[PDB]
């Protein structure tokens, strides 16, 4: 196909330098490209496509080409569906790598392959110049720039320039989320006629009108109660969708903006998925929240964060990575055929959302917003 | 059956609309909170800390 | 009337201990309330309202009381027609102060004069605790509080909290955008049968579709060349407003975003206000940019400036005052009945917008986005 | 009179598309600018300091 959701494990013990790669390229560290140009220079010419083993997450689409002959540029542009909240202006900077490339063709062409790539959002436009390059390969050119995290979010648009319609043409936004975590969105181009191809992936407000939710008041009507144990599931995957059915709960919302007393629960069921015994590849779920640190009233530093956890199976059995930090924990369900994603009832206060990345699904979940 | 407080309200509740008040007890629950009960007999989570609260139990302390 | 806009002129020199105030209270200094608490409890126990004297500009709105019954609560809650953008993720913060007031009525009321007022952008809810408070006395609280310039823009919601509709509540919220500039956007609750009375302000994205100046094509049709004098004017203020008339110019537009030749300037107009001769309150002007350094391509330093020039009348004539860092001007038109908004071409492309205010009137002029 | 650049094209122009190319010599501008002429007769503005600008000069320069 030419769209699609993926997963992998990424375990930089077995990369060319992977622990140099991640540190002086998907890291913000030298403000200058030498570094990751240098380890670059000497992976990528004994294997072009390193960069792919680093992918915890892949999510691609295709997109038509767009041409404007006055200038021979094919262009090519897309909105990738980011697994997540980017941040809050407290953040710091996050160093993505950014990677355009073709087939290589079997005649020379008539120039050179090249790629102009630029990130742009409502204030600035973030250019992928020559000043940004850290590898260049006959039909394959990586970049390497800092951009606040905030900026990297729904609202950031991906525009790729080409000289020539060149076959297997995509650009790759490689995303590092935490220091273990990085999520690719890809842009794969298709025939101009084509329509639009995007993945299937989606983004859900779970708790529209947040206001609903600041009493109990329609507790009895919403099915979160202690009777149901607060869960008041609802599907994501669509109907024809992969044989991984995914479903989310809205009962958390309660104890998110609750100021009525709430039933004691041990943990709350967030979201679950099932059809485990036929799935192939790992599964992530990333959670984005707040410290739960006590802030000054005078200045509230609001920090946010990312944490990503990742089921998998070993022989059969499906285990999870834990961390004290995390709000979220991965657990089987009432069979190994399930997995069911927790967390405490007093963490929902900071807790802004979780996302579910599976093959062939993606599910950014929002305990914010109306959108 | 036991019932907790996840967040207070920032809100304070007219001394006139607040029928009674207890406190959470339970080892069942994560924070120390008080409870008001509206004279609707609605209950509402208050933080402790708050000098607001500290006097709506002052008032109806006194109310008994 | 409950809503309007109105200017004065703010001489720190004249303001008893205006600058420890401002030095304190209005930038972000010690994260303790201690400092500007001390400062206000001599100032504003011998004025209690000095710190209205330090608003250049002045923007309120008629908001209803929206009831609740239960609790008590009568609230009033709105959108400030915030003069221009907040900023970017780069900056840093802003310290604003908050006040909720209303009529002293001449019979001592049942309870205590209560006011909770809060700011809430999508992620986060800025709450003035009890420990922001800098001051207080019978019908009047002062909060201070450490805000990073980003949220404080349209988006973020003001909202008070009351036990009582009080004769003439109102909440105001002081916004330094510079050392010299403080603009206080004011809601004052009206009858809850009553719709909202919005203040005379207006956002306007000049240059919509952006990508439409990125050629010269469109100059013609849009009447932007070197016969026109790159005017292309627009009316900003509607058929019954005031006796002062404001207009825009779009062609700048193409200065900022053309990679195609443009007619040599000395200078453009951004925008001009006739009616002088009538106005009896001086005329500010404020501009936000991207200061115009070289930056690291690795990572494009956004940090966001704003600047605010004034036009005042001395012995009936008016002049205004300037500023080396600041990329606009202000200058006397064809006439002294007229001022026009003036910047060098080559300013535009770091221009982000210019925001015009007066007596009942108020226009935030973008050149980016479509809304 | 006087055409002068203000922003500079960060996107290669097919070197097929080039008809010619002249450097800003006026005063009266404030950037320094290479504009190219497409076979079409439009004129784009390029930066000096750029690797497809120089490579695109020579080109020009080497089939008069």
């Amino acid at each position: 196909h030419s769209s699609g959701v993926s997963t992998q494990s990424v375990d930089l013990s077995q990369i060319k330098r992977g622990d140099e790669i991640q540190a002086h390229c998907l890291t913000p560290a030298e403000t200058e490209v030498t570094e990751c140009a240098g380890i670059l220079k000497d992976v990528l010419s004994k294997n072009l496509h390193e960069l792919q083993g680093l992918c915890n997450v892949k999510n691609k689409m295709g997109v038509p080409w767009v041409s404007v002959e006055e200038l021979g540029q094919e262009i090519i542009t897309g909105r990738l569906p980011f697994p997540s909240v980017g941040g809050t202006p407290v953040n710091d900077l996050v160093r993505v790598l950014v990677v355009a490339e073709s087939n290589t063709p079997e005649e020379t062409p008539e120039e050179e392959f090249y790629a102009y790539v630029e990130l742009q959002t409502e204030l600035y436009t973030f250019g992928l110049s020559d000043d940004n390059v850290v590898f260049t390969s006959d039909y394959m050119t990586v970049w390497m720039i800092d951009i606040p995290k905030s900026y990297v979010d729904v609202g950031m648009l991906t525009r790729a320039t080409f000289l020539e319609q060149w076959p297997g043409a995509k650009v790759t936004v490689m995303i590092p989320y935490s220091s273990t975590f990085t999520w690719c969105g890809e842009l794969g181009a298709i025939s101009e006629e084509s329509a639009p191809q995007p993945s299937l992936s989606a983004r859900s407000p779970v708790c529209k009108n947040s206001a609903r939710y600041s009493t109990s008041k329609f507790c009895e009507v919403d099915g979160c109660t202690a009777e149901t144990g607060m869960e008041k599931m609802s599907l994501l995957t669509p109907f024809g969708g992969p044989p991984q059915q995914a479903k989310m709960n809205t009962c958390p919302c309660y104890y998110k903006y609750s100021v009525s007393p709430l039933p004691a629960m041990d943990h709350l069921i967030l979201a679950d998925l099932a059809g485990l015994d036929s799935l192939t590849s790992p599964v992530y779920v990333m959670a984005a929240y707040f410290d739960s640190t006590h802030e000054n009233p005078v200045r509230p530093s609001s920090k946010l964060y990312h944490c990503a956890l990742q089921m998998t199976s070993h022989d059969g059995v499906w285990t999870s990575t834990s961390s004290e930090q995390c709000p979220i924990r991965l657990v089987e369900g009432q069979s190994q055929n399930v997995l069911q994603v927790r967390v405490a009832p007093t963490s929902m206060p900071n807790l802004v959302g979780v996302s579910l990345m599976l093959e062939g699904q993606q599910y950014r979940l929002e305990y914010f917003g109306d959108h | 059956p036991v019932t907790c407080c996840y967040n207070f309200t920032n809100r304070k509740i007219s001394v006139q609309r607040l029928a009674s008040y207890r406190r959470i007890t339970s080892s069942k629950c994560p924070k120390e909170a008080v409870i008001f009960k509206t004279i609707v007999a609605k209950e509402i989570c208050a933080d402790p800390k708050q000098k607001w609260v500290q006097d709506s139990i002052d008032h109806l302390d006194k109310q008994t």
